[PDB]
């Protein structure tokens, strides 16, 4: 199947800057390449309610990847996206990271 | 799957563990003459009957184990399908159904 | 004794350029609320800031008035206007102190005239309020000068009669 | 003759053919056939250690031969030699040795082996014959005549005077057999026989005598080399082999092969010890191990066996040895008679005498020729006819004789005379006298 | 003098927000903005019962921010900083020469309903006024 | 699964417990000659029939046991699939169906 | 499958909590020693209702999850999330604890 | 001869071949075959303790031999010796011992073993012959002549005069057998025989006599060493083995192997005790243990057995011993006649006499030569022919004789004379006189 494999998706971290200040000119770093199977939670696509999935962050699951998860940007194929969550090893022979929960959930002020 | 995945698989990961486990039962039991099931070198061999059970069980067990690879908290159950009624049915188990 | 209060505002605080009457009879609308004078503070985030409660003016008109047409011409260019107000109380032409106050163009319903003379009422109301602002500058200038302006140079010449 | 040349001759010829016979006589080799073989990874056939070998000799063969010799001769009525000198010896002897010698010489050659037989001079100097295993030697002609083979030397090693294995070789010479020590390579003057001692293998009366032919002339004797003794033997040996194997199979069949598919049980080190102690068989795992058990086909095997045996039977020996249908044949004579076991032997025995019976006679005359006395064929001389004999006639005749004597009609004596037991009528006369005297 | 510079301070305000690492992530927004639904704690931000009113006028010179929070995301962060600075500044009346300014007015209201039964949320409203109108 | 998981598994965790339990029934029952089912060393052996039942049951039982590893409060049932109708069907159970 | 894991390298993790007053107390809370796993409620992803769930915390299931769960910030894989719940070990041959409950309540004042 | 040399000779030669015969005579070893073997973890074959061994001797063999001796001799009509002195002894004796001795000597050698037989001097000094098991000794020549073997010494150990096991060795000398004590290593003057006593093995009349040949000359006798006694024996022993095994199998088959796949039951310590007490068999677990039970194939085994036996049969002994078809053979004579069991023995017995019958005669003459009287062959002297005999003739003849006497035609007396029972016509005369007197 996968075999010793990269996804292959290269992962890089994107930060506007490393400092207290945020925004402003942005620098890029390649934290590391990592492979993950990411399908956005993006609604189950049962779409029973089909209201969700809203969340601002995107949930990505990357096996045994500390790095990929939040406080690091994730890149796929050099594409850049940022996601938030908390890594988890839901299952698999090897622990595979996952993102739990969402932010800015239902109900708004 | 991936080689890494294979490595991740416990059975694959520990050749020794898997390898060792069978012969404990096997070595004494079979004849045992012993029908040597071993080279002079002492390379281990595994019984057919043991092998069938062991392989089937082991293959399932890893699948059951996950993680990847494992049933979801809400998921269909790998367990039911893989676990032999059938293989148990194989060898009968009663066998030569009658005596 | 020459009693006259001219109407004059080009645009800048008090207009700084005289125009001849109608005469502002007298009045102060308010100035209770803050009221905003030119607030002087340092290290402050001036407040309430650009707003005015309002202004009140009463006017009298005489048979001969001039610059009415001019005003319209002035109007065409259009701009914010800040008039002078002059009180009585021993206001000499030279001597007289004047309060800039603030002015609003908008309200002049009509002019009514008695046979002897026509009287007009104009009130200056500032539109507000903004709680946040900021003129910033203009009223600050207005007050500063308003403390003591340059007074009614023209009227000194008058009172010939 | 240089040693090397003599030695060289020895090596090339292959020991096997006599050896097989020699070994055969002692016994056929069960071993090769008997043991089962298994196939290794190499797949080269290796004989299993486990299988033991059993071989047996055949009783039957020995009996036949012994009987044959006596029967065949029938004891000659008389023997004569043309030559007076020879005759003088002959009359006294009468054979006595001579007939035996003739029988022995022919018989021995006919006997198993030789294949190549070399006479050796006895210490006594009387002809002694001993048979040694083949080298086997290569036929060669020591003498100029290529065609003739003076002898082919053979060496055999026996352990041991020393008790340490040594090679041994003996040169054989026409005059006599020679024994050589391998280590020395020769003992005594090799070149000389000689001259004496050793004494000549055979000596003429009063003088040394030479055959004029030097042993040994190889015996084909037939392409088969089937005969004479081997004639029985070869068939017999095969018979033994088959029989022996059969017996072994029976034992093997009986003993037990449980074989268990399952189940352990402990590792065999433990298993053996406990198993021996328990001396009980239980099945671990699922109960019962059919395991075949050994075989369904075993019964079928018997069928094969019968078929095999049946095939064997047609060719088979196991002579009927059935009692004769013919009545008469009174028991005592019957036992000797029935084979018994004259018939088979006799034919060959006759073969021994003839062909070559005439040759022997001629040779005998030749001996006379050696004498230098005028040679008459011994048949001519008496004249004698052989075989008259008639030993066989005696059997039938005697019965008549019994009647004849009793009747007294005839002969009686002449009937005796036929042998004659004795010419003298006197024996008859005595009875007559007795009768006259009586009573 | 302050003039535009005072406006500049707002720029400074922007800077601090960016300067806030957690500030990027939420960004602030969640729970505020959609994702209110997302699990408690959830805090939103926005005016209370605010609908645009008045026309052809500024909403007000002063700007007021209403905070409605569950899980109390940050009354504290704003409040603490403001309080400390404010406290030092206060104890002195706010006045300008020749002018008087007042902070008007104080309204306090709090209502909490918890469907979840989570501890009651508290709502704090803060109003800021800059400059006179 | 993981070795730790294996350890976590009760059966694995207690070799002794699992090991001991079978022979109580086994030791007396089988022949018992005893068909020793034991080394001279006394290493234990387990009957085929016992083994099949025991192994199947034990393997299931642990699975049933969980925890991990166990059915969810709302879950499909591991129980139904694994528990032999089939294995019970093995050995018939009636066996040589008939006598 | 997972087998014993390498994972534990200890990060204090940082949180600021309970600033009653301007003076604040800051604790570095990373309860986790063992890396831990979070099984997101993450909504069923049936989402039949699909209204839920945006948990303030993240419900987690870990072996020795009990320690892991709330009243300390947990970092997984360097990604940081906070969760609330009273841990219990649901099951597993090894006890696996999970975070129970999610703040805040669905209904808000 | 140095002791060591003598001793050395003993060791190398292998005891087995005689030993097997010696053991064989007592009985064949069932044991090795009989016990079943099992395969250990090592897989080395180990015989099970449990199997017992049974072996039986064969009745048949003994009977044959005894009958054979008497029949063969037929009792010579007369024996004579050429030498007067010998003759004088001969006439009186007439054999009396001598014929027996000749028969015994030949017979014994023919008899099982020896393989190597050494005569020992009796205390009486009359020839006594005893047979001892093989060392077996190595043939060697004590005397200078390599070819001849003076004797090969053997030692055997018997326990025990002491009652403690001791090795025993006896040197044997041509003059007489020697007995040595192992512990001493020698008793009496080893070097001397001697001189007397011990007394010579055989003594000449009036003087010590030496054979001139020293015992013992090894008997091949044939490569098989099948004969003479062994001839029956070897076949017989095998026969016994097979038969014995068969019987055992039957017993084994009967006894019972229930074997139970299941079910316990209690641990065997408990199980045995209860089981014995219960003395009942029940099946635990599922009812019934077919368990094979032992075997389906057992029946097939019988088929194999028949096949095996059948194979055995063809080669097989179990002499028919069927009644003779031939009529006559009146019962009394029949019983003796039928084999009975003359026929088989007789042929060998004849073998005993001849070949070598002539040799014996020559030897006898040689004995005369020893006498130094002129030697005539005993056949020549009388002259006698052997065998006339005719014992066999007697059977047929007597019947004629009965008629002859009754008829009186003839002889009668001469018919008697054929034996003669007696020459004297007088017996006939008496009848005649009686007739004349009558009545």
């Amino acid at each position: 199947m996968y075999e010793e494999f990269r996804d292959v998706i290269t992962f890089q971290s994107y930060v506007e800057q490393s400092n207290g200040e945020g925004g402003k000119t942005y620098k890029w770093v390649d934290e590391f390449t990592a492979a993950a199977h990411v399908q956005p939670i993006s609604q189950e696509e049962y779409y029973k309610a089909q209201q969700l999935q809203t969340p601002i962050g995107y949930n990505i699951y990357t096996p045994y990847d500390d790095r990929i998860d939040k406080k690091m940007r994730v890149i796929y194929r050099g594409k850049i996206v940022t996601f938030i969550g908390d890594p988890v090893d839901l299952s698999g022979l090897q622990e595979i990271t996952r993102i739990k929960g969402k932010e800015d959930g239902a109900y708004v002020g | 799957q991936r080689v890494k995945r294979l490595l991740s698989i416990t059975n694959d990961k520990h050749d020794e563990y898997l390898t060792e486990m069978v012969p404990l039962l096997v070595e004494f039991a079979k004849d045992e003459c012993h029908n040597p099931f071993i080279d002079k070198d002492g390379n281990e061999s595994i019984p057919s009957g043991v092998l069938i059970f062991v392989a089937k069980a082991a293959q399932f067990y890893m699948t059951n184990a996950g993680l990847t690879g494992r049933s979801m908290d809400t998921v269909s159950y790998n367990f039911a399908t893989e676990i032999p009624s059938t293989i148990l049915k194989k060898l009968n188990p009663y066998r030569k159904m009658a005596r | 004794q020459d009693v006259k209060y001219l109407f004059q505002s080009i645009d800048a605080a008090t207009g700084s350029a005289p125009l001849f009457p109608a005469y502002q009879t007298d009045g102060s609308v308010s100035g209770e609320r803050e009221l905003f004078d030119e607030q002087t503070k340092n290290g402050r985030i001036l407040g309430p800031g650009s707003v005015a409660d309002s202004g009140e003016v009463t006017y009298y008109g005489k048979r001969g008035d001039a610059g009415q047409k001019a005003i319209e011409d002035a109007y065409q260019n259009g701009k914010q206007i800040k008039f002078w107000r002059v009180d009585t109380v021993k206001n000499e032409n030279d001597k007289y102190d004047a309060q800039f106050g603030f002015a609003y163009i908008e309200s002049r319903e009509y002019s009514d005239g008695v046979e002897g003379a026509v009287e007009i009422s104009i009130s200056l109301q500032v539109i507000g309020e903004l709680k946040n602002g900021e003129i910033d500058t203009l009223p600050e200038e207005i007050v500063n000068v308003s403390k003591g302006g340059y007074d009614f140079q023209q009227p000194g010449q008058t009172t010939g009669e | 003759p240089d040693t090397t040349m003599i030695q060289k001759l020895i090596d090339e010829h292959n020991p096997e053919p006599l050896l097989k016979g020699v070994r055969y006589y002692m016994c056929e080799n069960d071993i090769e056939k008997k043991r089962r073989t298994y196939y290794d990874a190499a797949g080269q056939q290796l004989v299993d250690d486990t299988k033991t070998n059993n071989r047996t000799s055949h009783a039957w063969h020995k009996l036949f031969v012994d009987q044959k010799t006596q029967y065949l001769v029938g004891e000659p009525v008389t023997f004569t030699s043309d030559n007076k000198t020879l005759l003088e010896y002959v009359n006294e002897l009468a054979d006595d040795d001579f007939d035996d010698i003739l029988n022995e010489t022919v018989k021995n050659m006919s006997n198993k082996g030789i294949e190549y037989w070399h006479p050796f001079v006895d210490e006594e100097g009387e002809f002694d014959y001993v048979i040694f295993p083949a080298e086997e030697m290569i036929v060669v002609y020591k003498d100029n005549t290529r065609r003739d083979i003076l002898f082919a030397l053979r060496y055999y090693s026996y352990k041991g005077i020393m008790g340490e294995e040594t090679q041994k070789a003996e040169l054989y010479t026409d005059t006599h057999v020679y024994y050589y020590e391998k280590i020395d390579g020769v003992y005594q003057m090799d070149y000389s026989y000689g001259e004496n001692n050793p004494r000549p293998h055979m000596t003429k009366g009063g003088q040394a005598i030479g055959w004029g032919r030097v042993p040994i002339i190889p015996f084909k004797n037939n392409e088969e080399m089937v005969s004479d003794l081997k004639f029985y033997k070869d068939l017999i040996d095969n018979y033994d082999s088959i029989t022996s194997s059969t017996m072994d199979s029976f034992s093997d069949f009986q003993q037990i092969v449980y074989v268990l598919k399952n189940y352990d049980g402990e590792n065999p080190k433990e298993f053996t010890a406990n198993l021996r102690y328990h001396s009980v068989i239980k099945v671990s795992g699922d109960g019962g191990v059919d395991t075949l058990r050994a075989e369904i086909p075993v019964d079928s095997a018997a069928k094969e066996l019968e078929r095999i045996q049946d095939e064997l039977y047609k060719s088979a020996q196991a002579v009927d040895n059935s009692p004769e249908t013919i009545g008469g044949g009174a028991t005592g004579p019957a036992l000797e008679k029935l084979y018994a076991l004259l018939d088979l032997k006799a034919n060959m025995a006759e073969r021994k005498i003839r062909a070559g019976l005439r040759l022997f006679f001629w040779f005998f005359a030749e001996y006379l020729r050696n004498t230098g006395k005028g040679d008459f064929n011994p048949d001519k001389e008496l004249t004698m006819t052989f075989t008259r004999t008639r030993i066989q006639n005696d059997s039938e005749i005697v019965q008549s004789l019994v009647q004849g004597v009793t009747g007294g009609i005839m002969s009686k004596e002449t009937a005796v005379a036929r042998n004659p037991f004795v010419q003298d009528p006197e024996e008859e006369l005595a009875r007559i006298e007795e009768e006259m005297n009586q009573y | 003098t302050w003039k535009l510079a005072s406006r500049a301070l707002q720029k400074a305000t922007v800077e601090n927000l960016e300067s806030y690492q957690p500030l990027m992530e939420m960004v602030n927004q969640v729970t505020e903005s959609p994702g209110k639904d997302d699990p408690y704690p959830y805090v939103v931000i926005g005016d209370q019962s605010s609908t645009p009113f008045e026309t052809k006028s500024s909403f007000g010179e002063n700007i007021t921010m209403d905070f409605h929070v569950w899980g109390g995301t940050t009354r504290a962060e704003a409040q603490d900083i403001s309080s400390r600075v404010l406290e030092a500044l206060t104890y002195k009346p706010l006045m300008f020469e020749g002018f008087t300014f007042v902070a008007k007015k104080l309204v306090l209201a709090q209502v909490i309903t918890d469907t979840d039964g989570v501890t009651k949320h508290g709502i704090i409203k803060v109003r800021f006024t800059i400059n006179n109108n």
